[PDB]
């Protein structure tokens, strides 16, 4: 095939891991114990579930995933949930102690006691595949784990794996839900320490998502299962093009061609509509020119900012269901001749489009209703430096007096370091300031 | 990270602390004989965290009992759930210390510190993983202070890497016996400002103050005041021993709540304020609960919180209650107050929820500050001492022990730059 | 030298030696190398005895040492009532003044003890009488929060 493993560090990651597996078994037909019906190949195999799931001899269909958590307590309940049977149990991987929401802790004092580990069961899953193009890396922003461990990580993935993509989901901090005071920190040390190792990284505003709950699904405190069932909604319309046939976006490599011109600035912004609660089941059902027009509200955005604010660097539309291209078409051109989305003047001015014509699958237990249409906006956008503005702001507050600066200093990191990563943030809205004025 | 071990040391610190694991014994379902009997299954999920199981379903408090003097043996052994505790993990010396800090840091305790090290290695081996160290004592003594800090910097340099984590409660005139509990106070500071990582400041003053003009007890025992004391340490440590989302250890405590290493002196507090068999506290509701907790004359520290600002703050509601009205609560004090939270730390109040409540109540709040106004709580010491030691008045019962007297310029020196560094944050400016 | 040996004893509390010592010609206001007397010493240690026969032989109930502490002021800062009263009795100055500005009723005060402050108010203690930094007992009050000091130090 062209294989691709998914990584999962931290609690964020791994529990919307939880969510996006769940969702892939049901797109494709697989049940929690790995047994798959509706396509009869004896082992191996290679259609374009494949990339995703090997298979035992004995029929069963075996995520390409890893799991990795410093502490015990989020990774047990995969190994008793509905999904105990579907992943290697060699995969689940944890240690006794967890980064106490401290980047040095994750990357260096306690993530070096399993980094060789992780790296090897790794290599496990990579010696079974034919054409590995890449891994997808989920983690938060804010957690010790997620931040450190995750550099840590892709750092030696860069050094044993040279050739690979490498996929970032990460979960941008909100106030609303939140753990810790010094997630700034952790945010923008992850992000300095990764930046050159990751080609493509898509951001989920935790803020964002907690909004669309509450006025999209009528969630008055949204869960934090809530808010993964919506982003593995919104992960699989991104995924789907690695696992079923489709004309864009088929191997790692092409989302670095169609959606990051530049290294850098590789930090698309997703939008996703429809969004609508399961108690409105009998709803009307959303044209092709509805959903797309709500593909450029604020509203539905994964990371909050203000497109109408920036500039356009590539833009890409993944429907699924019940979507005829000509009905596309039209509504790409509504979009051009009444919206003012000013793309940058050296990128082609066009979008590029693919249909799945599956509908969208939805897990029974979630809160989103079916819907025959949906679709996934991928654009590059200047705009998302507002996010990068937001985070520095608050890094600068605390930096300011070197407020918790000494339990990083305790844990095998120089105060060096801080500055060094908060300049590399200044260097990178600079980026987007010279891209888009 | 799980496991605590619980050290209690001298008459204040065996008292209070026998105090805590009764409590606690009650809401995990623990019988005095460590068996238990509860009705709840999270009863059992964290207790490892603060008990040992035993060979047959029984749990034994991982708590070590110090005292150089016997006469606090005899009185916890007599307590109802005395025979809980390891008897191996009684150790105490023959002759006390006299109130006197010096004999608890340099001669008798220095006898005894390597007998007490013994026990806690034993029990920090039987760790799967050991997060930290608990101690209860009091400041103004000889034994909880002089050897309860000569303690502490001993396991330091033997768990560098574990948390150090105090209940220190401060001597005040309203509660004496001897004048030179400032002496033995300023003392021990000096030493808890180096090496411990969160202290829990119980003020005997403010304990006092709640009960003689809020209870309305003409005339407050110990038993008054631990009461109050037994209320806050299980509030403080609810978010340890129960499971909740949060995932609360003492590591992410600190690291969430000590901005600057010297800083980490907690202010607590606690509502609704009872007395012992009173059941009078009963309608009380979400708003009630969150202006209580953040009014001054529920704090354990005899300290105005408007006189300072927070740099940090935990509260930690038990009980069911709408969680939507909580935050509704939460949000409302610190957008009124918002004179009173520093504003170079964003998001810097936290909030917890607990389903169980404690004994006797359904609606609880519990608060953990780290507020510049304590200060006042180390001004209130320092005049003291300045009072007394600038009359060298008594300093022969220390330096009668070796010490030398620049000890106690360096202990009044290092206290009042701990009150200049507080009062630096608190006019420090965003800008 | 029979006056270190009055000052021992007065310090120990040995009322017996004390006895004997001035039968035999010790100076009752001997001082030490500090300017402290048998008076000061027996009023620091709580020997209210020792305070009686002292001032019952012509012990200076007013004499300062070194840094202008008068026995009073030593009284009233470890809080010894009875020999605060029989001191006041003997003459004692209410508002001696010492090096840092103190007075008896600012030591009480900062120390907490209620009953001696009353005391010292009811013999004409200066409620103005400012510190070297410029504190009455009230502002020590005020500023330590001592409700139950302040309203007493109201009348
Ligand atoms: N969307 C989403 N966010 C989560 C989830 N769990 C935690 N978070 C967020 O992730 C951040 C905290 O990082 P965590 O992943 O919980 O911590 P960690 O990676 O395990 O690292 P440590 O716990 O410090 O060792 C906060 O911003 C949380 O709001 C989740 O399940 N879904
Ligand atoms: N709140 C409280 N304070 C106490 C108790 N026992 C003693 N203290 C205080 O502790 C100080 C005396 O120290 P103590 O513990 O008795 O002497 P130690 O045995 O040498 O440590 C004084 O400030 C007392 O008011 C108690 O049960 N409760
Ligand atoms: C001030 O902001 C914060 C403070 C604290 C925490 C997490 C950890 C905690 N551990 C305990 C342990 C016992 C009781 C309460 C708590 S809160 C996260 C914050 O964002
Ligand atoms: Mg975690």
């Amino acid at each position: 095939m062209r294989e691709c493993i998914s990584i999962h560090v931290g609690q964020a990651g791994v529990q919307i891991g939880n969510a996006c597996w769940e969702l892939y078994c049901l797109e494709h037909g697989i049940q929690p114990d790995g047994q798959m019906p509706s396509d009869k190949t004896i082992g191996g195999g290679d259609d374009s579930f494949n990339t995703f799931f090997s298979e035992t001899g004995a029929g069963k269909h075996v995520p390409r995933a890893v799991f990795v958590d410093l502490e015990p307590t989020v990774i047990d309940e995969v190994r008793t949930g509905t999904y105990r049977q579907l992943f290697h149990p060699e995969q689940l991987i944890t240690g006794k102690e967890d980064a106490a929401n401290n980047y040095a802790r994750g990357h260096y004092t306690i993530g070096k006691e399993i980094i060789d580990l992780v790296l090897d069961r790794i290599r496990k899953l990579a010696d079974q595949c034919t054409g590995l193009q890449g891994f997808l890396v989920f983690h938060s922003f804010g957690g010790g784990t997620g931040s450190g461990f995750t550099s840590l990580l892709m750092e030696r993935l860069s050094v044993d794996y040279g050739k690979k993509s490498k996929l970032e989901f990460s979960i941008y901090p909100a106030p609303q839900v939140s753990t810790a005071v010094v997630e700034p920190y952790n945010s923008i040390l992850t992000t300095h320490t990764t930046l050159e190792h990751s080609d493509c990284a898509f951001m989920v505003d935790n803020e964002a998502i907690y909004d669309i709950c509450r006025r999209n699904l009528d969630i008055e405190r949204p869960t934090y299962t809530n808010l993964n069932r919506l982003i593995s909604q919104i992960v699989s319309s991104i995924t789907a093009s690695l696992r079923f046939d489709g004309a864009l976006n088929v191997d790692l490599t092409e989302f670095q061609t169609n959606l990051v011109p530049y290294p850098r600035i590789h930090f698309p912004l997703a939008t996703y509509a429809p969004v609508i609660s399961a108690e409105k089941a009998y709803h009307e059902q959303l044209s092709v020119a509805e959903i797309t027009n709500a593909c450029f509200e604020p509203a539905n955005q994964m990371v909050k900012c203000d497109p109408r604010h920036g500039k356009y660097m590539a833009c890409c539309l993944l429907y699924r269901g019940d979507v005829v291209p000509k009905d596309v078409n039209a509504a790409i051109a509504t979009i051009k001749t009444k919206r003012s989305i000013q793309f940058v003047d050296w990128c082609p001015t066009g979008f590029k489009v693919g249909i799945n014509y599956q509908p969208p699958t939805v897990v029974p237990g979630g809160d989103l209703a079916k819907v025959q249409r949906a679709v996934c906006m991928l654009s590059n956008t200047t705009a998302i430096a507002e996010a990068w503005a937001r985070l520095d702001h608050k890094f600068d507050l605390m930096y300011a007096k070197r407020a918790f600066v000494h339990w990083y200093v305790g844990e095998g990191m120089e105060e060096g370091e801080f500055s060094e990563a908060r300049e590399d943030m200044a260097a990178l809205e600079k980026d987007y300031e010279e891209v888009g004025v | 990270m799980r496991e605590i071990v619980h050290i209690q040391a001298g008459q204040c610190g065996n008292q209070i602390g026998a105090k805590f694991w009764e409590v606690i014994s009650d809401e995990h379902g623990i019988d005095p004989t460590g068996s238990y009997h509860g009705d709840s299954d999270l009863q059992l999920e964290r207790i490892n965290v603060y008990y040992n199981e035993a060979t047959g379903n029984k749990y034994v408090p991982r708590a070590i009992l110090v005292d150089l003097e016997p006469g606090t043996m005899d009185s916890v052994r007599s307590g109802p759930f005395g025979q809980i505790f390891r008897p191996d993990n009684f150790v105490f010396g023959q002759s006390g210390a006299g109130n006197n800090w010096a004999k608890g840091h340099y001669t008798e305790g220095a006898e005894l510190v390597d007998s007490v090290l013994d026990v806690v290695r034993k029990e920090s081996e039987s760790c799967d993983c050991l997060q930290g160290f608990q101690l209860t004592h009091s400041l103004g003594g000889g034994t909880g202070s002089g050897m309860g800090t000569l303690l502490i910097s001993k396991i330091r340099e033997e768990y560098p890497d574990r948390i150090m984590n105090t209940f220190s409660v401060m001597p005040s005139p309203k509660v004496s016996d001897t004048v030179v509990e400032p002496y033995n106070a300023t003392l021990s500071v000096h030493q808890l400002v180096e090496n411990t990582d969160e202290t829990y400041c119980i003020d005997n003053e403010a304990l006092y103050d709640i009960c003689f003009r809020t209870l309305k007890l003409t005339t407050p025992t110990y038993g008054d005041l631990n009461h109050l004391v037994s209320a806050t340490m299980s509030g403080v440590t609810t978010c340890l021993r129960f499971p909740g989302q949060l995932n609360a250890d003492l590591r992410k405590l600190a690291v969430n709540m000590v901005p600057f290493p010297r800083l980490h002196f907690f202010m607590p507090g606690f509502a609704p304020l009872t007395s012992r068999g009173s059941q009078q506290y009963r309608a009380l509701t979400v708003p009630e609960l969150t202006q209580q907790m953040f009014d001054s004359k529920n704090m354990m520290a005899a300290c105005d919180p408007r006189h300072g600002r927070y740099l940090t703050v935990a509260a930690i509601f038990r009980g069911r209650m709408s969680m939507k009205e909580v935050d509704e609560q939460m949000l409302n004090v610190q957008n009124k107050n918002s004179s009173y939270f520093v504003e170079w730390i964003p998001n810097n109040v936290k909030t917890a929820v607990c389903d169980i409540p404690p004994r006797g109540l359904k609606m609880s709040a519990t608060f953990i500050g780290n507020s510049t106004a304590i200060q006042e709580l180390f001004k209130r010491i320092s005049e003291q001492f300045t009072a007394m030691f600038r009359r060298k008045a008594f300093l022969h019962w220390y330096t009668g022990e070796g010490m030398d007297e620049m000890e106690f310029t360096e202990a009044e020196s290092n206290m009042n730059d701990l009150v200049s560094e507080y009062q630096q944050y608190q006019d420090a400016t965003a800008d | 030298d029979l006056g270190k040996k009055l000052l021992e004893a007065a310090r120990a509390g040995q009322d017996d030696e004390v006895r004997i010592l001035m039968a035999n010609g010790a100076d009752v206001n001997a001082t030490d190398a500090s300017g402290l007397t048998p008076l000061h010493l027996a009023a620091t240690y709580g020997h209210l005895e020792i305070v009686e026969v002292l001032l019952k032989h012509g012990a200076d109930v007013n004499a300062i040492d070194i840094m202008g502490s008068t026995p009073l002021h030593l009284a009233a800062l470890i809080g010894h009532l009875e020999i605060v009263e029989v001191l006041l009795k003997h003459g004692a100055d209410v508002n001696a003044v010492d090096t840092w500005g103190d007075t008896p009723l600012h030591l009480a005060a900062i120390m907490g003890h209620l009953e001696i402050v009353e005391v010292l108010l009811k013999h004409g203690a200066d409620v103005n009488a400012q510190d070297k930094f410029g504190k009455t007992a009230f502002d020590i009050s005020i500023d330590n929060g001592n409700e139950d000091l302040a309203e007493i130090l109201q009348k």
